[PDB]
């Protein structure tokens, strides 16, 4: 619980070894007192020496920015040095986080990465513990000059946490390299680390062995058509569990990825009542479909219903029919092209149970990177 | 032999204390008679000249 002067204009870059910057810093966004010290650290054998503010013994200093910065998604970078001979933790803002942490080693330089979305009066906030030297504070908009968010594998969760950010229209790849250590002797099998959402994509690992450790990378894609631009990541597993993870985060704009295109075949056999048969459903995978051609063979006058249906399941759960093979012909025409779709089903009817007709569907389609909103 | 932020000074008058950032070169602070210079701490060895323009 303390009080701070905030009269000066906020800057988008501060090098706190420079008087002017420090004077501004500590009359706008810094909360607490500081001591100026000589700090030094190693770069390729050489020793960099600066004077920069240091948080003293006592309560933690904070940086708080409620100023009217230009709206947008900011990557923050604050270069620090831990003068303590013990390690220290920091808890990044990430817009909605108050439990995930960085761990800064004794006697070492560290880059704190943080994400801040400036909209609707959002206020940046971070605490910094005693013995940390603040050297530089940088606010830059990402997604500007072809830049991306690229935080290295350093973020610590032990089961909960959130990161949020705002994406404008586009298709994006979210890449999360991770390491875990399972201290538990349970062996987990369809382990949901967390979710990314706006539409929801689970991040799932096949197998975490008992008392094991491993590494991997989640890689997921989002199609931001533009009407839902705020993405929420949540670590959802446990908390009590005893499987600490450490991960990084990379979010970047992509041009579109045909992940594969496939000819696929499906038989349905009809014996007097309605069958609705799911062909492919790709909701929650980080991709969507595009149907290019469809055909059905084995149609007779004994088949009364044969309709291909599709939707974007993230917008309606009720499908609509996309081609009718009885009404329209046994194969789709050349301009038939169905986009923005997640899930496909055939609904058919006919035959008897004294005579069953069996029809077969063929379908060419592309699978394309990005969850539909 | 360098430039930039070099330390801090603390001043007191009456019941007020103030702390200021120091850079190389000139630092100029308005003051009233009787103000005390209570501390200065620099990050690197320097030449220090303190005077008052009256």
């Amino acid at each position: 619980g303390q009080s701070f002067p905030a009269n000066a204009k906020v800057k988008y870059y501060y090098k706190l070894s420079e008087k002017q910057d420090l004077d501004a810093f500590v009359n706008s966004i810094f909360v607490g007192s500081y001591k100026l010290k000589q700090i030094s650290y190693l770069l390729y054998g050489n020793t960099k020496i600066v004077s920069a503010p240091v948080v003293p013994l006592g309560p933690n200093a904070s940086i708080i920015i409620d100023d009217e910065l230009q709206e947008g998604l900011y990557l923050i970078r604050i270069k620090v040095y831990n003068t303590n001979s013990f390690s220290v933790t920091v808890t990044p803002f990430f817009n909605n986080n108050n439990t995930m942490t960085y761990s800064i080693g004794a006697n070492s330089e560290f880059e704190i990465y943080d994400i801040f979305t400036k909209e609707q009066g959002n206020i940046y906030y971070i605490q910094l513990p005693p013995g940390l030297a603040i050297l530089e504070f940088s606010l830059e908009r990402v997604f500007e000059k072809g830049n991306r968010i690229n935080i290295p594998k350093i973020i610590h969760t032990s089961g909960n946490g959130y990161i949020s950010f705002r994406l404008r229209k586009g298709t994006y790849a979210i890449k999360m390299p991770y390491s875990y250590n399972n201290t538990t002797s349970t062996t987990f099998t369809n382990f949901q680390f967390g979710t990314i959402s706006t539409a929801t994509i689970p991040l799932v690992i096949s197998s975490i062995p008992a008392n094991g450790s491993g590494s991997g990378t989640f890689l997921v894609y989002l199609k931001i058509t533009g009407d839902y631009e705020d993405v929420k990541f949540s670590v959802t597993y446990g908390g009590g569990l005893g499987v600490p993870f450490t991960f990084g985060l990379e979010v970047e704009e992509i041009n579109e990825l045909v992940e594969n295109t496939n000819f696929v075949t499906q038989s349905v056999t009809l014996s007097g009542s309605q069958v609705t048969q799911s062909i492919l459903n790709v909701q929650g995978s980080g991709s969507h479909l595009r149907l290019k051609y469809a055909s059905v063979s084995g149609l007779t006058t004994a088949v009364t219903q044969c309709q291909l249906q599709a939707t974007n399941l993230n917008r309606s759960t009720t499908y609509s029919t996309v081609w009718d093979f009885i009404a329209g012909g046994s194969s789709t025409p050349p301009s038939w092209d169905i986009r923005e779709i997640n899930s496909i089903q055939l609904v058919a009817n006919g035959g008897s149970s004294t005579s069953s007709v069996t029809i077969t569907l063929i379908l060419v389609y592309e699978q394309i990177a990005g969850e539909l909103s | 032999t360098s430039t930039g932020n070099i330390g801090q000074i603390t001043l007191t008058i009456g019941s007020t204390t103030m702390t200021f950032n120091l850079q190389t070169g000139e630092n100029k602070i308005p003051v009233i008679a009787g103000t005390q210079i209570t501390n200065l701490t620099l990050t690197s060895s320097s030449a220090i000249l303190i005077y008052e323009e009256v």
